[PDB]
C-alpha cells in the first residue's frame, strides 16, 4: 500500500 | 474528515446490477493528486485507486469484468462501486476506505437473494400413440429447492428430480395425458417457505 500495481490488505497494508 | 454511507444494508437479487455509494467531502474541484480509494470485501481486493490510477491485475479474480468504480460519481464526492451481474459470492461485508486529506472508512453489508423465479419448462411428446408426454421444469436458485408436481385438481404426482451444482434443479414428469390438460411444477424452498410455480398446458400433438 499505496502502489496501485501491488495487492493491498486491510488496513493500509501489503496484500 | 468522515466517510458516510447512505445505506449500510443492500439486499439485491441474483443477476441484477448494484451500485454501493460511499460519500466523502469534496469542495468544488476534486484534487485527484491526493485521492486514494480502497474497496475491499473480506480479504478480496476490488478497487485500488491511487491518484486516478487503477491496475485491473490486482482486482480479485471473482470480481474481474464485473466491478468498477464510477469516476463520474467520484468527482462529486461519491466513491460509488458498481457491480454488474451480482452473484452469491458477492454477499458479505464491504469496506470502502477514502484517503483525501485525512482518512476514514465504512462497512456495508450486502445480501444476495437467488429465488427460483425463472422456471424453464418444456413439454415433449415422447410417444403419440400411447399419448405419453415428458414434462420438465428447470430453475437455478439458492438454497436447495424441492419440486412438487400437481395435477389441475392439485393432486400430487410423482416425478424425478435431479439436483446438481448456486443449485441447478431439474425435474421430469412422465405421464400419459391429452391436449389442454393442466399441470403445475412448484419449486419450494424452506426456512422460510417460498414457492414459485410454472403452469404447463399440454399442447396440440
Amino acid at each position: 500500500f499505496a502502489n496501485p500495481h501491488l495487492g493491498w490488505s486491510w488496513x493500509x497494508r501489503x496484500g | 474528515f468522515t466517510v458516510t454511507v447512505p445505506k449500510d444494508l443492500y439486499v439485491v437479487e441474483y443477476g441484477s446490477n448494484m451500485t454501493i455509494e460511499c460519500k466523502f467531502p469534496v469542495e468544488k474541484q476534486l484534487d485527484l493528486a491526493a485521492l486514494i480509494v480502497y474497496w475491499e470485501m473480506e480479504d478480496k481486493n476490488i478497487i485500488q485507486f491511487v491518484h486516478g490510477e487503477e491496475d485491473l491485475k490486482v482486482q480479485h479474480s471473482s470480481y474481474r469484468q464485473r466491478a468498477r468504480l464510477l469516476k463520474d460519481q467520484l468527482s462529486l464526492g461519491n466513491a460509488a462501486l458498481q457491480i454488474t451481474d451480482v452473484k452469491l459470492q458477492d454477499a458479505g461485508v464491504y469496506r470502502c476506505m477514502i484517503s483525501y486529506g485525512g482518512a476514514d472508512y465504512k462497512r456495508i453489508t450486502v445480501k444476495v437473494n437467488a429465488p427460483y423465479n425463472k422456471i424453464n419448462q418444456r413439454i415433449l411428446v415422447v410417444d403419440p400413440v400411447t399419448s405419453e408426454h415428458e414434462l420438465t421444469c428447470q430453475a437455478e436458485g439458492y438454497p436447495k429447492a424441492e419440486v412438487i408436481w400437481t395435477s389441475s385438481d392439485h393432486q400430487v404426482l410423482s416425478g424425478k428430480t435431479t439436483t446438481t451444482n448456486l443449485f441447478n434443479v431439474t425435474s421430469t414428469l412422465r405421464i400419459n395425458t391429452t391436449t389442454n390438460e393442466i399441470f403445475y411444477c412448484t419449486f419450494r424452498r424452506l426456512d422460510p417457505e417460498e414457492n414459485h410455480t410454472a403452469e404447463l398446458v399440454i399442447p396440440e400433438l
